[PDB]
């Protein structure tokens, strides 16, 4: 297909710090990937990001009740939608399933939520320093995360290698041995 | 339970006349509204039993974005979007074990406009049974992500590809996967 | 609980 | 399925008295309602008195107060000291905060705030047409605000409601009601007989 | 503001009517509401940026239209008697349920089975009592508007060519001259009270004016009596010394 494309985007963003205690609301309008108008709850009015948004910022801020409505969105929109989905988003806990299999020592941590996770290698008792490579946090797109964290270290005798996983879903570290 | 971001992301694309509406929580889709069926589609079925959303308001927003898009297109002297090809990655959600069920994930990232053809190629031939996909997911740089899923049973004799067609790519992009 | 959509605003014309 | 029930009909209150206008709602299919009081002042259009969009809060305007009490599913309207200017029709309304704005209205409550008549001089006068002396009306006027004028039970006798006029240069308020008929046996002496009027009402002789 | 039109309309069953509304608030959303005979308010339509978003099971007889988000019109293709109502226009910032609605003054539609039921008021002014004058030093004029249908009237008093509001009390609603018949002509009364010495000045002029809203120039009229068009009917009195 040859004909050109035109993309409009609107993002109503709700930024939460310490839950609903400090909330910032951003009403963002885009042409392609270019933001042209923005309401920032820290500013209190629409502002043009570029020239393309100058008529919208001036027009919208003049509308009857507009400033009152947008200035209230941190409570009527952000804090509200936070609590609506709190029990299955903020409070969502899916414990990881851990597997440790060989390579010149691969700790595969799969299926967990949220993505805040710490995994640390232990060689017979002390946490290994070098040789630890991590694939990084990857998002499966289905409210589960996965990550692989490997260890480049020679197996000695019957040395016990333990992968310790610390996750907000677990009260105590999850340890798997090889 | 400390730092989160909830984003209501909408877009409308001319001349394809395709709009989408979805809610994003920390990079995950809470739900999207299927414009055709005028229904709210939760990313996890369990969500729909703990919350609700009247999807009609999403269609009203898409109508407004369609109308604003024409306005914004005129304000820019009909400046079109410059295509951005996608970086695509094929992976699995579980460690691979022979005869043990698994799913292939095709992660199409950092692209615009939100139009892609994605076809899973088993042994170079297209496979469709059991496939699933997400809607276009927003990015902080205002490009788009997308996940395609293929449940399968790993075998030594089965080779898989993820065929991605995008207007930013001079040729279709295959991402390979074997065992 | 019901999610609240933030309504899209009609651009200046 | 969604209804709003509020004080039915007309509420007559003396000025400076406290007022309650009850409003409860039934919204079984609405997660988080919003509650509104709209007011229509005489000869004007509907306008917002006050609203509450958060289930615990209370809203206030013009000395009126209403508390969104989701526990008892109510939004009662209160004012400690109603003034004559509060006479109006008051509408309780409910919206669904999660969908398109659709107000479910209560039936509305007409508030009539009655001033105190400081020096009543109740009287019934006969007024004659400027054009035809044979046509007359009966004017009951200057009675206290406690007096209720009863509507006519006869179709051939017409009695208007009590009306309060304000001669603002004199700073003088007075109540009046008008009665008239084409019946031959209709006189001002018996025009308001179906009403309880002050015993000292002046009936001048023609 | 929210402007709508017409303020009053009377028409026969089967005819077509169009109401128009404008709001200057910059709002995206506009509404039609019906206030029926017993004063119950129910939403009919909501439009958001020219798109119809809610239709509260309104009969297909009703055709709303909006080519601009500031404008909302309502056409009733073939009115039926149940359409007699006040139609209220409203706007809101957008379609959110949290928004305040700003209402217009309303369009009072009266749909009649027979336009022969339409009558203008007869207006008469009754001069103050001699007894009231000598008893209170005040003088009440009474205006009777009688025999009109429908109840589309606005009464006003005019003293020496100027509309007054002080001293004036007009019945909040007309009464039916024959409560039995649902087609009953109405009656309305108003009082104008002044000081006796003002009434006793023969140089003072008192006029009761009733603006009646009835048929227009377009409407055809078969009856021998005058076409009951929109018109003002007045009655007057001059002050009397004795
Ligand atoms: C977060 O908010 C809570 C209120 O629930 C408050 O007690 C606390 O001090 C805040 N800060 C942190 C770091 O928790
Ligand atoms: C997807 O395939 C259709 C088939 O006609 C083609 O028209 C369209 O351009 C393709 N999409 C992309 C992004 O290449």
């Amino acid at each position: 297909d040859t004909r050109p494309r035109f993309l409009e985007q609107v993002k109503h963003e709700c930024h939460f710090f310490n839950g609903t205690e400090r909330v910032r609301f951003l009403d963002r309008y885009f042409y392609h990937q270019e933001e042209y108008v923005r309401f920032d709850s820290d500013v209190g009015e629409y502002r043009a990001v570029t020239e393309l948004g100058r008529p919208d910022a001036e027009y919208w801020n003049s509308q009857k009740d507009l400033l009152e409505q947008k200035r209230a969105a941190v409570d009527t929109y952000c804090r509200h939608n936070y609590g609506v989905g709190e029990s299955f988003t903020v409070q969502r806990r899916v414990y990881p399933e851990v597997t440790v299999y060989p390579a010149k020592l691969v700790c595969s941590v799969n299926g967990f939520y949220p993505g805040s996770i710490e995994v640390r290698w232990f060689r017979n008792g002390q946490e290994e320093k070098t040789g630890v490579v991590s694939t990084g946090l990857i998002q499966n797109g289905d409210w589960t995360f996965q990550t692989l964290v490997m260890l480049e270290t020679v197996p000695r005798s019957g040395e016990v290698y333990t992968c310790q996983v610390e996750h907000p879903s677990l009260t105590s570290p999850l340890t798997v041995e090889w | 339970k400390e730092e989160h971001v909830i984003i209501q992301a909408e877009f409308y694309l001319n001349p394809d006349q395709s709009g989408e509406f979805m809610f994003d929580f920390d990079g995950d889709e809470i739900f999207h509204v299927d414009m055709a069926k005028k229904e709210t589609v939760w990313r996890l079925e369990e969500f729909g039993r703990f919350a609700s959303f009247e999807a009609q308001g999403a269609l009203a927003n898409i109508a407004v974005d369609k109308a604003n898009l024409e306005i914004m297109t005129k304000r820019s002297n009909y400046t079109p979007i410059t295509n951005v090809p996608p970086e695509v990655t094929v992976l699995t959600n579980s460690p691979v074990e022979l005869r043990e069920p698994n799913v292939l994930i095709c992660f199409i990232d950092k692209f615009t406009p939100p139009v892609v053809n994605v076809t899973w190629l088993r042994n170079g031939k297209p496979v469709t049974t059991g496939v699933s996909e997400t809607v276009f997911l927003p990015r902080e740089d205002h490009l788009f992500r997308k996940f395609h899923y293929l449940p399968f049973l790993p075998s030594t004799e089965d080779v898989y590809d993820c065929r991605v067609e995008h207007w930013g790519l001079d040729e279709p992009l295959l991402k390979h996967w074997e065992f | 609980g019901g999610y609240r959509a933030r309504p899209a605003k009609a651009a200046a014309t | 399925g969604d209804s709003v029930t509020q004080t039915e009909g007309q509420v007559t209150v003396s000025e400076s008295k406290s007022l309650i206008i009850n409003c409860t709602y039934s919204a079984t299919s609405i997660a988080y309602p919003n509650l509104f009081w709209y007011v229509r002042y005489p000869g004007e259009g509907l306008q917002l008195l006050l609203k509450v969009i958060t289930a615990g809060q209370k809203g206030s305007s013009r000395g009126f107060e209403a508390t969104y009490n989701k526990e008892t599913t109510s939004f009662h309207l209160q004012k400690a000291s109603v003034q004559e200017s509060d006479s109006a029709v008051y509408y309780c309304a409910l919206s669904d905060s999660g969908s398109f704005n659709k107000l479910t209205f209560g039936a509305g409550t007409r508030l009539a705030v009655c001033p105190y008549i400081q020096n009543p001089d109740p009287a019934v006068y006969q007024l004659r047409d400027s054009k035809s002396s044979d046509k007359s009306v009966c004017l009951f006027t200057d009675f206290d605000s406690q007096t209720n004028v009863s509507q006519s039970k006869d179709s051939d006798v017409y009695i208007t409601d009590k009306c309060v006029l304000d001669m603002r240069s004199m700073d003088f308020k007075s109540n009046s009601a008008v009665a008239w008929s084409n019946k031959s046996d209709f006189a001002c002496a018996n025009a308001f007989n179906n009403s309880i009027i002050p015993e000292d009402t002046f009936f001048p002789s023609p | 503001a929210v402007f709508q039109t017409p303020n009053y309309h009377v028409t026969q069953v089967g005819n077509e009517v169009s109401f128009n509304c404008k709001q200057t608030l910059g709002h995206d959303t506009m509404y039609w509401y019906k206030q029926d005979s017993k004063k119950l308010l129910k939403i009919m339509f909501s439009y958001n940026n020219k798109q119809l978003i809610v239709n509260e099971t309104v009969p297909r007889r009703f055709s709303p239209q909006s080519s601009d988000k500031a404008h909302l019109n309502l056409r009733i293709k073939s009115v039926e008697p149940e359409d007699s109502a006040v139609y209220l226009c409203a706007s809101s910032l957008d379609w959110g349920g949290q928004n305040t609605l700003y209402f217009g003054a309303g369009t009072r539609l009266s749909v009649l089975e027979d336009l022969n039921k339409v009558f203008p008021p007869e207006v008469a002014v009754f001069e103050p009592s001699e007894a009231e004058i000598s008893h209170t030093q005040k003088a009440t004029l009474v205006c009777l508007a009688t025999g009109f249908f429908p109840d589309h009237v606005e009464l006003s008093w005019w003293v020496n060519g100027k509309e007054v509001h002080s001293g004036v009390c007009t019945d909040p609603q007309p009464l039916k001259e024959q409560p039995a018949l649902n087609d009953s002509r109405y009656a309305l009364s108003s009082r104008l009270r002044v000081s006796a010495t003002f009434w006793q000045n023969p140089r003072n002029h008192f006029r009761c004016q009733v603006q009646f809203y009835g048929l227009s120039e377009n409407d055809e009229w078969t009856q021998d009596r005058a076409k009951p068009v929109t018109q003002i009917v007045s009655a007057e009195a001059w002050g009397r010394a004795d």
